[PDB]
């Protein structure tokens, strides 16, 4: 019932796809200045 | 002026009140009172049937 | 730029694509396209749907004998209720089609798409550096659509009570809603009627005043390159000297009206019906003297006695 | 001056927007509004006690706070009957008296108190951009909320328990001895489907699950409060959120909008945290009770039954759409297959018939405005308007961070730099 | 009558504060 | 029915993840007034 | 009904729930007196 | 035992009304709160004392 | 059981105004291209 | 100068309320129409025409009070106070519904006077008269609904009565007896009204959200001065926005405002054409093919057939009390019902 997952195989897409895309985001996040900014939003990008 | 209004406006309001409380509105506009919607002979809804005898028909209906 | 994900972000959120995608467009486009194609396919070929749930299907497709006016995507079966009914939760594709599953598919994907459209309007307003409250204006038709498609079935307990995706189905929804709830006497539908009538009046007035006072630079439209009259038509005090305030009022009035009518639909979904002035006048003897509300109630009763179609 | 459009740029109808950058007056405004809320609670409780007719049930008198107090177990005996209204009077008096203290605090911190706090009380001042201080305040109030949830838990398990509709032979005030602390049940409730037949968190149907979930919520809130006090937002969180008062306001607005929708659905559907002896039956409950009463009057002196889409035996008719209803007066008559005809014939009780008849008489959906209807409509409307407020304040927070909330710069309009499409 | 009198006193108490502040010429 | 469900779950998860991580990629900096 | 001792103060209890609305109105009154500055 | 409680809570209502009228006026007004600071303290203390006494006399009723 | 001229009316009342508009637009574009 | 010249000079004086030559027709007719409506909704009953109570004096509220149409015995009579129906008797004139005719006629002449007022004031300010052409929409609505429809019907009785609940009754009555929702001209009218509301909201939001930063205050209503030669909002930014959000956008402000004028006017005129068609019972009530399909196939049902059944129920269950002059008596057996089907 949780997330409508009645077959374990459904969890493979649910976890692998968010991880893989996070992996693409990890590279954006690592190429950034992650020092604190003291402002409303971070203009460094 | 204000003084004038202080007399005219309340007098006019009282006149408007008395136009209803004394029953003159029913007589002037033909509006039936709550006790004269249905007569003893006519227990149905009164409706005009002819346009050229409407005055006489209403006189007959509202006579009682 | 420095990352594949950065390049992808700089293309999803680019202001150079003929039509902005944006992040909300990442959810909006698939849902809207899915709902659009499913609606088209259902409007042409869908099988008849047993909307009442008593094994008498209702046809709403062009191939089963409907025209553009009478064609509709029939709401889901009353046996389904408000149960989630995707394709994979039906035993067969035939039974899915028989119980009005495409209606649920279209409704859900369309609501997701209009939420994405609100977000995408905000997103492109932010990308262009303009003010973001066009989406606040667009919330009102979205609220009305969600009230007639989602909130009312939730309150009533069945998607069969939702508005059919058609013209004659829409008219049937309006008539049944007026019978069951007396929406005409509901003050929020009155506010919505005032909103739409005022919107039409104000659009016509603003167009007339701008077109009337066009400066001679010339069709007169080529004169453009990409208050005294109004204050004399009525008394001088009633006039919008400030153009920004006038346009704020123009935006505000119909949006507030549609918000109120959507709220009225939502309240009547939980049986907060309209005003009831029936039998409000009696004579001395106690007989009821009918009013126009009594005639309205007679019409509502005439509609209601042929909706049950059962005990 | 700071109290006019000349020195602030905000008109009178947006005048509280002048309170964004002054902390003491903002704190006073919030404390004054809290005092208003507590005053309304106490005054409305006193109003409802003052209009309470003993013979009529709670739901037939247009009362909404007395059912809330009765669900907690105060002044209610077996079967949902109300014994005395004195604890309700005490609750109203306590709220309406604490309202005076809160109102005095709000007036003091608004009018005569310092406009800004950081220059005189550095422990309370903030900038709306110091992420550590804002997270510290968030953590402190999280600890407060967790302690409130644990206070509800203590009331449930130690101080008199809570009313349970699922007690045998009608509801009763019961001590919740063993709440459900198993994480699987709570996670399944949180991750359940929200559609018909599942209901997500609205479908919690026993008091043990409620108490266990509130235990988990209280301890989780305490842990998260200590976390946010002792930590700073991470790099992914810092670059994703706007750090200003209006942005935090918009976040709170969308949160309370979702909460209002959830509460409206709770009042409309749930009959466990909202007992039907106090709030009246739900619409599905009323329809199923009418069908069950007709079935009983058919058995005394089959018609009235059909099969569900999954094959189970359910009540027939226009009610078929409400076969997912679970009510205390109908559970003993339901077996693994569905409702059992012989069990209804033999194992039926008079109190179940009385409950069914009295719920048939008063129907929200129609067989009298149900208090469930008022609560659901009011909080659904509030959720919608607060979603609108969240959208407005979030858009304006984004525009103000970037610097274009006052209009486009004629000197450098962005569109003019973009090539035409 | 008691309800009306209490309502009148409560409704007076609000603007009375503003009137007294104006008379004393305080921060209104 | 399972294969359609797994395809739909894959597609929905992909699009939702793209949305979530796109709005996490410093979206506020993507404005014309940013330096 | 109210406890019998306090039953005399019912007319206050019957007006108290609507007090916050007046507060809103009171705010407007202050903005009126201040001249909507 | 009941008339005493009714008189006490009526006095509490009167004192609450007086404090509501006076305290914002005393605090906001530049003239007051210097020659009449202790009046606010005495009024608030009397209000809390009246609340405590009403709570006490409620038990005997 | 639909009508027959019905099809004739629908098709012609769609085409006659469409080809008129297309002809007018093509004429205007021809003038623009010739002058430019 | 000449009397006319002096009277023209006096009528054209810049006073608080422009009078003008058109005022001589507008002010008395409009004043009498409004006063007659108030008098009818306050004192005059409908007991002898419709069998109903429609006055504050009878106990009605704002919603249920109306100036009801004349009795079906009157026909399309002008119902002059001195006419043969009333013969100078004010009471009988009010009882037969003559006040409705008074209000309708003096209100039509008031609408004509207001249109002439718009024309006159436009000729004095020196602007094109695109008002009094926009107002032709409401004029056509009033003429088609309150004048042409009863004239095409049996009498003034079937015209809308001047009231809220009366207007709602008229809506349901027309739906039941004509299926006016199915009328394509009414569909075009609905499209025009909804599109006009859409245009008003979207144009207001677009202008408010594309303003130039012409002030240092957060509230931007002060940054607009009354005599502003420059534009107060960016048309280019608004164009780009909608070009890339909706796929198409306005580029000409003139055209945009003419379109915002044109949509409600066209909708109202199409709805007026539909109501004129209804006046002679020439209605798009039914589709013959669908009726034939339903007659030879009991298992064939669409929402159109359900609408037909709903209209039949409306007619049957409202005929007895909505048309008391016909003396309709329908037994319960012949009254349509869902179970009866
Ligand atoms: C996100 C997706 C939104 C749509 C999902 C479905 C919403 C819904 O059907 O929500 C309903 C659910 C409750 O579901 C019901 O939950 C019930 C639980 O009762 C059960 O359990 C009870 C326990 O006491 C009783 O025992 C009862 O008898 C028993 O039946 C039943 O399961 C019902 O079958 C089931 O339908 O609420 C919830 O889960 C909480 C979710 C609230 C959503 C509110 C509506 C969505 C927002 C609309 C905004 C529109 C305006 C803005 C536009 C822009
Ligand atoms: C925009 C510009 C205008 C701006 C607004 C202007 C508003 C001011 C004017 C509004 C009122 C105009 C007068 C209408 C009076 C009328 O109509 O009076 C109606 C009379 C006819 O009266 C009717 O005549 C009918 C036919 O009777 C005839 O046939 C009967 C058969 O049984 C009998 O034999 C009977 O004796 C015999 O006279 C019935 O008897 C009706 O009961 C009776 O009411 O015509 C007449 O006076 C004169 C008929 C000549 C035509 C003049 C009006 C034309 C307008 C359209 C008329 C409707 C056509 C269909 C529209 C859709
Ligand atoms: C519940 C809602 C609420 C709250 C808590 C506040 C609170 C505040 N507002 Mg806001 N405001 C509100 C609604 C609210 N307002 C609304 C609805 C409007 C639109 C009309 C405004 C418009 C507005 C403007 C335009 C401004 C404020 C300002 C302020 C602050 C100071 C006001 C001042 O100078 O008082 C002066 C008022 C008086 C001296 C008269 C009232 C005296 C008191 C408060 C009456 C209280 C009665 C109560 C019973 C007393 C209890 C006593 C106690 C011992 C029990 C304060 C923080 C100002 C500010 O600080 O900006 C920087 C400002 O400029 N507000
Ligand atoms: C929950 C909201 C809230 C917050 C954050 C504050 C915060 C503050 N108040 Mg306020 N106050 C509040 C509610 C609040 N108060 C209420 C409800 C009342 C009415 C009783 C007051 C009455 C009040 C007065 C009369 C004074 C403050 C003062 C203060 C400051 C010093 C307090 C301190 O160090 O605590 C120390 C810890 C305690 C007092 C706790 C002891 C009891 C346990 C601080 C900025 C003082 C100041 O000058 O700042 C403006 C001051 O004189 N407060
Ligand atoms: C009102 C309470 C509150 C508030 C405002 C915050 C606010 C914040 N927290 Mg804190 N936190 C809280 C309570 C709160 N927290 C509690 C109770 C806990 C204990 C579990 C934590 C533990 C915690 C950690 C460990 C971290 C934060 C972090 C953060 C920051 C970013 C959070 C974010 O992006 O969400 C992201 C939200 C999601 C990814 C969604 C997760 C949803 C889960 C799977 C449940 C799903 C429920 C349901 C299916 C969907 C919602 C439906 C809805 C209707 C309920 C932000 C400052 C982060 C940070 O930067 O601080 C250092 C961080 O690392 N928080
Ligand atoms: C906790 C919730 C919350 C908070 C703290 C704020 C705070 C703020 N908002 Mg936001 N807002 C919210 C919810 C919230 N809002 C919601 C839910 C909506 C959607 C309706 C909005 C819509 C909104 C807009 C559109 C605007 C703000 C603005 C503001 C600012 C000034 C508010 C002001 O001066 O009020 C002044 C108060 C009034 C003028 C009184 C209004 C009275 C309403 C219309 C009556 C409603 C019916 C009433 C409750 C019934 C009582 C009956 C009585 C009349 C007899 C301030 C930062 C303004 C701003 O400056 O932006 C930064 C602004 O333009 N807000
Ligand atoms: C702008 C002014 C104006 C206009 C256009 C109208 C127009 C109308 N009125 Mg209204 N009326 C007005 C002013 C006006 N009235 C005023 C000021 C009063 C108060 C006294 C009334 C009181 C009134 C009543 C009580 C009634 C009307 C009615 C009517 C209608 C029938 C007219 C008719 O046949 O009369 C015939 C008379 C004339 C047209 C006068 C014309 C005089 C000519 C042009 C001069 C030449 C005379 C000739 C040489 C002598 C032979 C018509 C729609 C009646 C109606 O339809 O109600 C249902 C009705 O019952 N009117
Ligand atoms: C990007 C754009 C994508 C466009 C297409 C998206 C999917 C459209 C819907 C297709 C559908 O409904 O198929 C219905 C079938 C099941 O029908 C069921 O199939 C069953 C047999 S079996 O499961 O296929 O072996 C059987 O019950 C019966 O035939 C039928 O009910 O679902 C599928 O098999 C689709 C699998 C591949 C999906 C690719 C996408
Ligand atoms: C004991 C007893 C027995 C039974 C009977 C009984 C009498 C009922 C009971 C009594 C109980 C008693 C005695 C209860 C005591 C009750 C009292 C006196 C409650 C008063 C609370 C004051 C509040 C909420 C004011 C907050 C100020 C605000 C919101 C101002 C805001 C403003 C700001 C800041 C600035 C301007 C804008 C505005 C909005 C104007
Ligand atoms: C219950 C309780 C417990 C026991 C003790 C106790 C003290 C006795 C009591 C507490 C009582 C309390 C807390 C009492 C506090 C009561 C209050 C705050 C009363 C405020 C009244 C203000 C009103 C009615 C303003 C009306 C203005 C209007 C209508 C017009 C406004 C207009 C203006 C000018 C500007 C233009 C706009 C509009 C809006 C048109
Ligand atoms: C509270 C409320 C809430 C919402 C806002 C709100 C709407 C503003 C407000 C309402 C307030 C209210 C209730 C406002 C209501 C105000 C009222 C009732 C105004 C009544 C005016 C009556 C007139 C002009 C009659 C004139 C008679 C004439 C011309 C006679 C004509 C004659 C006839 C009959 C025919 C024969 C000839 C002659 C002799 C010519
Ligand atoms: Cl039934
Ligand atoms: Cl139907
Ligand atoms: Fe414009
Ligand atoms: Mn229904
Ligand atoms: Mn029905």
């Amino acid at each position: 019932e949780a997330l409508g997952v009645d077959d374990g195989r459904l969890l493979v897409p649910l976890v692998l796809i968010p991880v893989f895309v996070a992996l693409l985001y990890g590279n954006f996040a690592s190429t950034q200045d992650n020092e604190d900014f003291f402002d409303t939003y971070d203009q460094r990008r | 002026y204000w003084i004038i209004h202080s007399i005219t406006i309340p007098a006019l309001f009282v006149a408007g009140w008395l136009f209803v409380s004394t029953g003159l509105a029913y007589d002037i506009f033909g509006t039936p009172r709550p006790n004269e919607y249905f007569t003893q002979e006519r227990q149905q809804v009164p409706l005009v049937n002819d346009r050229f005898s409407a005055k006489q028909e209403l006189e007959d209906l509202t006579k009682g | 730029s420095a990352s594949l994900w950065e390049r992808f972000c700089s293309w999803i959120t680019s202001t150079e694509n003929r039509l902005y995608i944006g992040w909300f467009g990442v959810l909006m486009i698939p849902t809207l396209l899915t709902a659009t194609t499913v609606y088209i396919i259902a409007f042409i070929a869908a099988p008849p749907v047993d909307i009442d749930g008593i094994r008498e299907p209702v046809a709403g497709s062009l191939l089963y004998g409907n025209n553009i006016i009478s064609g509709a995507v029939i709401p889901s079966s009353a046996s389904i209720g408000i149960h989630f009914y995707p394709i994979w939760e039906a035993a067969s594709l035939d039974e899915w089609l028989y119980n009005g599953g495409p209606y649920q598919l279209i409704v859900d994907h369309f609501l997701l798409g209009v939420c994405g459209w609100i977000g995408r309007e905000w997103e492109f307003s932010y990308r262009l550096g303009m003010r973001p409250w066009i989406s606040v204006a667009f919330t009102a038709p979205v609220a009305a659509a969600s009230a007639v498609f989602l909130v009312y079935p939730i309150g009533q307990g069945s998607f069969s009570d939702g508005m059919p995706l058609g013209i004659s189905g829409t008219f049937n929804f309006m008539l049944v809603f007026q019978a069951e709830h007396n929406i005409l006497m509901h003050p929020f539908h009155q506010l919505g009627v005032a909103g739409v009538f005022g919107g039409s009046l104000f659009s016509a007035m603003h167009g007339s005043l701008v077109t009337s006072s066009l400066i001679r630079e010339t069709s007169a439209n080529y004169g453009y390159k990409f208050h005294g009259y109004f204050g004399r038509l009525i008394f001088q005090y009633a006039s919008f000297n400030n153009s920004r305030a006038l346009h704020f009022f123009l935006g505000l009035w119909p949006v507030v009206g549609i918000w109120f009518t959507a709220l009225g639909i939502m309240t009547m979904a939980f049986n907060l019906n309209g005003f009831n002035f029936n039998q409000s006048v009696v004579d001395s003897q106690g007989r009821v003297i009918n009013t126009w509300a009594d005639i309205l109630n007679r019409a509502n009763l005439g509609m209601e006695v042929m909706h049950e179609r059962n005990a | 001056a700071g109290r006019d459009i000349e020195s602030t740029g905000f008109a009178w109808w947006s005048g509280n927007s002048r309170l964004i950058n002054v902390s003491g007056k903002l704190l006073g405004a919030h404390v004054a509004h809290a005092g208003l809320m507590v005053f309304w609670c106490g005054a409305m409780t006193l109003f409802e006690v003052a209009h309470y007719i003993p013979e009529k049930p709670l739901y037939e008198q247009g009362l909404i706070l007395l059912p809330h107090l009765a669900s907690l177990g105060w002044g209610v005996g077996p079967g949902g009957e109300i014994v005395d209204i004195y604890p309700y009077f005490v609750v109203g008096i306590l709220h309406i008296i604490s309202s005076a203290v809160l109102g005095f605090g709000g007036v003091y911190h608004s009018l005569i108190g310092p406009d800004t706090l950081e220059e005189s009380f550095p422990a309370f001042g903030y900038d709306w951009r110091d992420k550590n201080k804002i997270t510290t305040i968030l953590g402190i109030h999280l600890v407060i909320l967790g302690f409130g949830a644990l206070l509800l838990v203590v009331k449930a398990m130690y101080l008199g328990g809570l009313y349970d509709t699922w007690a045998p032979g009608g509801g009763d005030v019961r001590i919740i001895d063993n709440p459900t602390l198993n994480p699987a049940v709570i996670i399944g409730y949180v991750l359940k489907s929200p559609w018909g037949g599942d209901g997500w968190i609205c479908s919690v149907n026993n008091m043990e699950d409620i108490v266990g979930g509130h235990i988990w919520i209280g301890f989780t809130c305490i842990a998260g409060g200590f976390w946010h006090i002792l930590t700073k937002p991470f790099a992914w969180a810092r670059r994703a959120y706007v750090w200003s008062g209006e942005a935090y306001l918009s976040y709170s607005l969308v949160a309370v909008s979702l909460m209002g929708f959830i509460a409206s659905q709770y009042s409309w559907y749930n009959n466990t945290a909202y007992p039907s002896e106090f709030y009246g039956p739900t619409g599905p409950e009323a329809s199923q009770s009418q069908a069950f009463t007709f079935l009983v009057r058919d058995q005394r002196l089959g018609k009235y039954l059909m099969r569900s889409p999954s094959g189970e035996i359910i009540l027939g008719g226009e009610t078929q759409r409400f076969w997912d209803l679970r009510a205390p007066w109908i559970e003993p008559l339901r077996g693994p297959n569905g409702l059992d005809l012989n069990k209804i014939k033999n194992d039926i009780q008079p109190w179940q018939e009385r409950r069914a008849a009295e719920y048939m008489t008063h129907a929200p959906l129609g067989s009298f405005v149900s208090p469930r209807s008022w609560l659901t409509c009011a909080h659904f409307l509030l959720g919608f308007v607060f979603y609108i407020g969240h959208l407005w304040h979030a858009g304006r927070a984004r525009a103000a961070a970037a610097g274009f909330e006052k209009g486009i710069n004629r000197e450098n309009e962005p569109v003019l730099s973009l090539r035409p499409i | 009558v008691a309800q009306l009198i209490s309502l009148f006193l409560i409704l007076t108490s609000g603007p009375a504060i503003i009137v007294l502040i104006a008379l004393r010429r305080g921060n209104l | 029915m399972f294969t359609l469900k797994i395809v739909v779950y894959t597609t929905v998860t992909l699009f939702v993840s793209l949305f979530t991580f796109g709005f996490l990629s410093n979206d506020a900096s993507r404005n014309p007034n940013r330096k | 009904k109210l406890p019998e001792a306090y039953a005399v103060f019912k007319p206050i209890i019957d007006v108290a729930p609507v007090i916050p609305v007046f507060f809103l109105l009171l705010a407007f009154v202050w903005q009126a007196a201040v001249g909507f500055r | 035992m009941v008339a005493i409680l009714q008189l006490l809570v009526s006095m509490l209502i009167l004192l609450s009304f007086a404090l509501v009228v006076s305290v914002p006026v005393i605090l906001v007004s530049p003239g007051e709160w210097e020659k009449s600071k202790g009046l606010v303290y005495t009024g608030a203390g009397l209000w809390f004392g009246l609340v405590i006494m009403t709570a006490a006399f409620n038990s005997f009723v | 059981n639909v009508s027959v001229a019905a099809y004739l009316a629908v098709l012609l009342g769609t085409f006659v105004p469409v080809v008129f508009l297309i002809t007018l637009f093509i004429q205007s574009e021809a003038r623009k291209a010739a002058e430019s | 100068r000449g009397w006319f010249d002096l009277a023209d000079d006096w009528l054209k004086r810049d006073r608080f309320v422009f009078v003008g030559w058109s005022g001589l027709l507008l002010f008395p007719t409009s004043y009498l129409s409004i006063g007659g409506w108030f008098t009818g909704t306050t004192f005059v009953t409908s007991w002898y025409t419709h069998g109903l109570a429609s006055s504050y004096l009878e106990g009605c509220n704002f919603f249920t009070a109306a100036v009801s149409t004349p009795a079906n015995s009157m026909g399309h009579s002008l119902l002059l106070l001195w006419g043969p129906e009333a013969q100078g008797d004010f009471t009988r004139w009010c009882q037969i519904g003559g006040l409705w005719a008074f209000c309708a006629l003096h209100g039509s002449f008031g609408l004509i006077g207001f249109c002439l007022r718009q024309f006159e004031i436009a000729r004095l300010v020196g602007i094109r008269p695109y008002n009094a052409i926009a107002f032709s929409g409401p004029i056509a609505i009033f003429v088609s609904v309150f004048l042409m429809y009863p004239l095409g019907q049996a009498s003034w009785f079937f015209a809308p009565s001047l009231g809220v609940a009366a207007i709602f009754r008229f809506l349901l009555f027309i739906q039941g007896f004509h299926n006016f929702t199915l009328n394509p001209f009414h569909m075009m009218g609905v499209a025009g009204i909804l599109g006009a509301a859409l245009l008003c909201a979207i144009h207001g939001a677009t202008v408010q959200n594309t303003i130039f930063e012409d002030g240092d205050a957060a509230n931007t209503f002060r940054a607009f001065t009354p005599t502003q030669a420059e534009e107060t909002y960016s048309m280019v930014t608004a164009n780009r926005f909608w070009s890339q959000i909706f796929g198409v956008a306005f580029s000409n402000k003139r055209w945009l405002h003419f379109f915002m004028l044109f949509v409600p006017l066209a909708g109202l005129w199409t709805s007026a054409i539909g109501i004129v068609g209804l006046a002679l019972n020439l209605r798009a009530y039914d589709f013959v093919s669908q009726e034939l399909r339903a007659a030879e196939d009991p298992e064939f049902e669409t929402f159109y057939t359900k609408n037909i059944l709903l209209n039949e129920g409306i007619r049957s269950w409202m005929a007895a009390q909505d048309q008391p002059h016909e003396n309709f008596i329908f037994p319960e057996e012949v009254l349509p019902r869902g179970n009866a089907l």
